[PDB]
Formats: structure tokens, C-alpha cells, sequence
């Protein structure tokens, strides 16, 4: 695959710990 | 936006802020006590363009080592404190400072603030207050009702004269105050200053011992503006000014060109 | 070479994501600060200054990492799948999970808190710390584990990932299940 | 028929938007007490299946430009502009208190004072401000104090009435209504009456439109609205190449 | 309160032209901004359905 690569979903974040955990 | 277009718009901020304290200097060409302000501009970061790694020393003669401005702006306002020339008036009340020194009202939320305008008078109870707004001047001297001259001797020791006794009666003593850094005050208006971090602590002494100046009646202290300064300056801030909205207009007229060949 | 005042200005968007990818720095100033994201993938930074503060998450994919100092505070995730990194110190302010895979790391600090999943996939390490609590699930495939600690929380489903269990927590609360 | 025509028709779309929004703050370049509005441009992309290349851009005012205004000196008792930063509690034609900085005020025949738009302004005791009918003489204090003279009085007479409420939130929590009164975000959140706020009685504050700002705004605009155009032409001029496909 | 009547006096009007000619010169200078908007939206309108 290439590095780099941008990917379509929402990018994982900070707020709503939600994301900052889940991997 | 094109990057050409923000960065002459930065030279025309700055020579906007040019202007506006250039203007405001010759507005205050009569005021008592007044300092002149001048622009500092300095120009802004560069970025590497060709060489994200940001090491600017490896090749900056080469394409690759470019750097690119992001224009200018103007970092501060400097207050330039030198000493005015002499009104000699026929008031009694008004007073100047030879030197360095700032005189010391009350303002109403209570801390004091600290001006080189000595246009004083009283008020209806007799108390030395501003010749202004009527903010009192610290420390409070009051004038007795029998008093027929006022006498404000060259170390601020206020006294009058009063008939039926012979020599002055001493009523109060004026004393000012001095700053390490005093470009750093505050200036608020209505001839005023506060103190600030950059400025430094308040160093008050009787005026005419330890470096103070002296306290001189029936005197004013000019505005030390250079109208004519002003005037070469206001020259050169329009020839730039005009010169930013030349670049502009022709960064436009290459884009316009782009997508009406293309 | 090292991140000066400017040098990190040129990495910085308008939310204070810091992208450093594949960029030749070797370290960054000591008590860094970042408003949010920390990208130092495929870098040859080795250690991490102290105090350093990430307001969002760290991502040191195939890097160089190989030392963290104590103190670090990371609002979001530790991402360190691939790094060079040997020892996880103790201290460390994490609100994410902790992806070591592909890492040689050998050994965790004692009472270690992980808020989400734990992944030492494919690592050396001998011996998860007695008092682990992970919040999430852990990932222990391709490891070098045989034993488990005696008393562990995993809140969400341990996955083996093949190794053979030989010995399992006395005192063990799991939210899901265990997967080979 | 790519979907990239639509993609730069609503580029083209949006940038009209916002050379708009520039429109309004050149028009009120002499109004009074007017906060310029600030228009920029947001990214959001289009997630789901497939590789990520498409994103859209939006318009949108992310806040106003709150700096001071040019101040006007017209020696009238009853104009009055705020000194550095702070707000007129006024409440408008519905009674919903609202900030504004349009000193302008006036008396009508009832004596409740009021400013150039109509707006009551409040005071104290937090209700619009009513002045005693048949004054003399009218002074504004510089921290907001309305101290007015009887009809026939003598000198010593200036006594204190009402005191203008003086309002200093921060900028980023106030929003421009559909009326030009700025509120606060939260709603229900009221406002604190400020001591610190100060009046140049005898002077009105303009708007803080910087002209220059929306002129290169606007030249960069009608290009990245006019490449956006062309975007479109190109993406109809492949659809019709790729039309001979079903032409056997 | 009222005011008093003096004799053989006239009240000149309180206009003052410096500060109408300072309002002409602003008010002109909004008024030709405004045009180069009016130019500009023509201008860009005329490029939609020339190129389209």
C-alpha cells in the first residue's frame, strides 16, 4: 500500500472519548 | 488567496497603523505635555518553501534553500519621552518639571496615574486638582480661603501667603515620580498614564533630590511633536502605501490573464 | 538535527496539528507543548523531551521512538505500532489506547492503566505487570506471553492471538470474552 | 454527470455568498456602531465509499471584527462612543435586551431616552431609562451617569437620575442578531452591568469597515469563482467526448 | 428656564463647513466603492454564461 495515504472515513480524534479510546 | 496578494496587503496594514499614529501626533500638536509616537515596523518569518525539512544554512543560495517573507507589520506604538520646550504663562496654578519626572493624580477607581501635563487649578473646596476632568493631584493640597498668592517652590513645597503674619505658611508638598522604563506606560487618554509590567515599579521622591526634576511655576511644558517629521513621514507612508496597491492590482490582472487564456 | 521556535511554525495548521512525517528532526524542545495532534512517524527521533504536553494524539508509526520520559501528558491516543521503543515509563498521562505492535518492548511499569485496548502484538515482552487494568481489549498475538498476572481487568475481550495460556488470573472481571 | 460539475458549482455558489457578505460592509462603511463581518471558508469532506477526493466548501462568519471605530466628534451632549472595548444595553421593538454600540441618542416627548435606531437604552436598574419631562440641561458622565438639570434651576442643581448600563462580555461569545444587536450564544444568559467601560461623551464611534480588506477580498474571490467556472465547462466538455462510446 | 431676547442680535447658523466637507469627502469615496462592486458582480455574471 502507499504511505501516506489519506482515508475516507472521519478521522479519529480527541473530544468525546470515544474516539481517543476505541482503536 | 494567491500568497503575493496577503503579503503586499501586510505592507498596507502597516502603513494604514502609519498613518493613523502619525495623524494622532499632529492632532496633539498644541496639548501640554504631550509625547510624540512613531511606528516600528519589522518584517515577518520566512518560510522555506522548497525544503520543508527547515534547515535554512544547507543550501540557501540554491533553489532548493529558498525563503519566502510573509510581509510586514508594525510591532509597537513607541512613545518617544523627551523633554518639551517652555510655556511661561500667568497662572499661578499651572506647573512644570525640569526633566525627568511625572506628576501624580487620583483617578476615581482609585489607583493613580501619572501625566506630564501640569495645567492645574482648584476646585470649590480648594483642593489641587487637574485643570480637566478635576482628578485631584496626590498628595491633596488644600488652599485656605484667606490665602491671597500661591508660591510652589522648586522641590514642589507649596506654601501662601496670608496677611496679618509675616512669612509664608507651608500648606503641602508636591511630589513626582519617576520610571525606569517610562516608553512602557499606558497611555489612556485625558493626558494620563498608568503604570505597567514593562514600565517598572513607581520610584517616588521629592522633586529635586536623587535625579528628580524641579517643579517650576507659572510654566507648561510644550509638545515635544516635530510637525515637521510628521510631514516627511506622512510622504514616504503614502509613496509605500501606493506602491502596495500597485503589486496587487497587478498580481490581479496576471490571474485575471490566467483563466481568460487558459 | 533539533525543533527550534520557528522551525515548528512551518509544521503547524490553524488547530495546532503538528505533522512532523519523515522530517529529519532528531528531538524536539524540552517542555514541548502541543495545542493538538503530534505526527512523528518514520522520524529518527530517539527520546522525548520531558513535560512534553499533547493536547490530541501521538502517532510514531515505524519511527525511531525509542525513549518516552516520565511526565508526558497525551490527551488522546498513543499510537507507537512499529517504533523502536525498549521500556514504557511509568507516570505517563494517557487517554487513549497503546498500539506496540510490531515493538521490542520487553517490560511494563507495575499498576499500569490502559482507558482503552492494549496491543504488545508480536512483542518480547515476558510478563504483563501484576495490577494491569485494561479498559479495552488486549491484544497479545504473536507475543512472547505464557503467563498471565495474577490479578488483571481487561473490560473488554482478551484475544490470545495463538500463544498458549498457561496460567490465568486469580481475581479477573472481563467484560466479553477470550479469543485464540 | 462526473459530479465535479456540481462539486465546482457549489464552489462557484458559495464564493457569490461570501462577495455578498464583503457587499454589506461596504455598504455600512458609515454606519454607525458597526462591527465588519468576518467570512471565511470551511473544508468538509465528502466521506464514504470509495477513494477520498472529493470535498466541499462552504462560506460561513466565523465573527465580526471588534476592533474600535473611527470616532466622530460632533460636540453633542447626547452622542456618546465607548472607550476601548464594551457594549449599550438597548432593548429592541420585541423587549429583548440586546448589545449595541450606537451612541447616538436622543429624547422623544415622553423623555425615555433613546438611541438613533429606536432602541431603549437600559439602565441601572436594568429598565429603559426615563428622564424627568421639562429638562435644561442634559450631561452624559464618562462612566455612563445621566445627571440632568431642572427647568430653571440654578447651577448647583446636577443632580445624578440614572447611569447607563455598560456591558463587557467577551467577543467570542456574542452573535450578530438578524437586527444588528449583538447577544449572547447561550441563551437566557444575562448581562453583567460593567464598571469599567468607559464614555467619550461628545463623540460618535463609526464603523470599523477596513475598505482595503473586502477590495482584495473581492478581487480574489471573483478569480476563484471564475476558475471554478471553467472546472464546469471541462467537466460537460468530456461528457460530451465520452459520448461516442454508445455511438456504434 | 426659558431663554432671553436680546436686541438689535441675529443667531448665525451652526453649520460647519469643515465637517461637511470632511462627510463629502468620505460619502464620495463610499459611493465610488460600492460601483466597483456593482462592476465586479456584472463582471463575474458576465463569465457564467459567456464560458458556460
Amino acid at each position: 500500500g502507499i504511505p501516506g495515504a489519506l482515508s475516507n472515513q472521519p478521522p479519529a480524534d480527541a473530544s468525546i472519548p470515544q474516539d481517543v479510546a476505541q482503536m | 488567496m494567491h500568497p503575493a496578494l496577503w503579503v503586499s496587503k501586510t505592507g498596507l496594514d502597516a502603513q494604514q497603523t502609519n498613518i493613523a499614529t502619525i495623524s494622532n501626533n499632529l492632532a496633539n500638536a498644541s496639548t501640554v505635555g504631550y509625547k510624540k509616537s512613531r511606528a516600528v515596523f519589522e518584517d515577518l518569518f520566512y518560510q522555506n518553501i522548497n525544503q520543508p525539512g527547515g534547515q535554512s544554512s544547507q543550501n540557501t543560495e540554491l533553489p532548493s534553500g529558498l525563503m519566502l517573507g510573509a510581509g510586514s507589520k508594525v510591532v509597537a506604538t513607541q512613545k518617544v519621552h523627551t523633554h518639551g520646550n517652555a510655556q511661561t504663562t500667568t497662572n499661578a496654578l499651572d506647573m512644570m518639571v525640569e526633566g525627568d519626572g511625572f506628576f501624580q493624580v487620583t483617578l476615581p477607581d482609585g489607583n493613580i496615574g501619572y501625566t506630564r501635563n501640569g495645567q492645574f487649578t482648584l476646585n470649590g473646596e480648594g483642593t489641587l486638582v487637574t485643570s480637566g476632568s478635576g482628578y485631584p493631584v496626590e498628595p491633596e493640597i488644600v488652599i485656605p480661603e484667606d490665602a491671597i498668592s500661591i508660591t510652589v517652590g522648586t522641590d514642589g513645597e507649596v506654601s501662601v501667603r496670608v496677611r496679618g503674619q509675616q512669612d509664608n505658611q507651608v500648606v503641602g508638598q508636591l511630589t513626582i515620580t519617576d520610571f525606569v522604563n517610562p516608553g512602557g506606560l499606558e497611555p489612556i487618554g485625558q493626558n494620563l498614564y498608568l503604570p505597567t509590567g514593562a514600565s517598572g515599579d513607581p520610584q517616588e521622591g521629592v522633586p529635586g533630590l536623587d535625579g528628580l526634576g524641579e517643579i517650576r511655576q507659572s510654566m507648561l511644558e510644550a509638545s515635544n511633536v516635530n510637525v515637521t517629521e510628521e510631514l516627511v513621514n506622512m510622504i514616504e507612508a503614502q509613496r509605500v502605501y501606493e506602491m502596495n496597491s500597485k503589486v496587487i492590482s497587478s498580481v490581479d490582472k496576471m490571474m485575471s490573464f490566467v483563466n481568460q487564456q487558459l | 538535527y533539533e525543533l527550534d521556535y520557528y522551525s515548528k511554525f512551518g509544521h503547524t495548521d490553524n488547530y495546532g496539528n503538528l505533522d512532523l512525517r519523515n522530517k529529519p528532526y532528531t528531538q524536539l524542545p524540552s517542555g514541548f507543548v502541543v495545542k493538538g495532534n503530534l505526527n512523528i512517524s518514520q522520524t529518527p527521533i530517539k527520546k522525548l523531551p520531558k513535560g512534553l504536553d499533547v493536547g490530541g494524539s501521538l502517532e510514531a508509526t515505524n519511527s525511531a521512538l525509542k525513549t518516552i520520559r516520565s511526565g508526558t501528558k497525551i490527551k488522546g491516543y498513543a499510537n507507537l505500532l512499529g517504533s523502536k521503543i525498549e521500556s514504557w515509563p511509568r507516570g505517563i498521562k494517557l487517554g487513549g489506547y497503546l498500539n506496540l505492535t510490531d515493538t521490542p518492548l520487553k517490560t511494563l511499569p507495575a499498576k499500569l492503566r490502559v482507558k482503552g485496548d492494549l496491543s504488545v502484538i508480536r512483542t518480547p515482552i515476558s510478563a504483563l505487570p501484576e495490577g494491569l487494568v485494561v479498559d479495552g481489549n488486549l491484544y497479545i498475538g504473536g507475543s512472547a506471553l505464557q503467563v498471565f498476572p495474577d490479578t488483571m481487568t481487561v473490560k473488554g475481550n482478551i484475544f490470545l492471538g495463538g500463544n498458549k495460556i498457561t496460567k490465568w488470573p486469580s481475581n479477573l472481571t472481563l467484560g466479553g470474552a477470550v479469543a485464540p | 454527470m462526473d459530479r465535479a460539475l456540481f462539486l465546482a458549482m457549489s464552489g462557484a455558489k458559495q464564493n457569490m455568498q461570501a462577495l455578498q457578505l464583503r457587499a454589506n460592509n461596504l455598504a455600512n462603511v458609515s454606519t454607525t456602531g458597526f462591527r465588519a463581518d468576518l467570512a471565511q471558508a470551511r473544508s468538509m469532506q465528502a466521506y464514504g465509499e470509495g477513494h477520498p477526493s472529493r470535498v466541499f466548501s462552504m462560506t460561513e462568519r466565523p465573527g465580526h471584527n471588534f476592533a474600535q471605530g473611527s470616532v466622530i466628534t460632533t460636540g453633542r451632549d447626547l452622542d456618546v462612543t465607548i472607550e476601548g472595548s464594551g457594549w449599550i444595553s438597548v432593548l429592541d421593538h420585541t423587549g429583548k435586551e440586546g448589545l449595541t454600540r450606537n451612541g447616538n441618542l436622543k429624547v422623544d416627548q415622553n423623555g425615555m431616552l433613546t438611541n438613533a435606531s429606536g432602541h431603549l437604552v437600559l439602565g441601572e436598574n436594568d429598565a429603559p431609562i426615563t428622564l424627568p419631562i421639562p429638562l435644561s440641561k442634559i450631561e452624559i458622565g464618562r462612566d455612563g451617569t445621566i445627571s440632568v438639570l431642572p427647568q430653571g434651576a440654578p447651577a448647583e442643581e446636577f443632580q445624578a437620575v440614572d447611569r447607563i448600563k455598560l456591558v463587557k462580555p467577551n467577543d467570542q461569545s456574542l452573535f450578530k442578531d438578524t437586527n444588528g444587536l449583538f447577544r449572547h450564544k447561550t441563551p437566557n444568559q444575562p448581562y453583567e452591568a460593567d464598571a469599567t467601560v468607559s464614555l467619550q461623551t461628545g463623540a460618535i464611534e463609526g464603523s470599523n469597515v477596513n475598505a482595503v480588506g473586502e477590495m482584495t477580498a473581492l478581487i480574489d474571490l471573483q478569480r476563484q469563482f471564475e476558475m471554478q467556472v471553467k472546472m464546469m465547462s471541462t467537466a460537460e466538455e468530456m461528457d460530451k467526448s465520452s459520448d461516442s462510446l454508445l455511438r456504434m
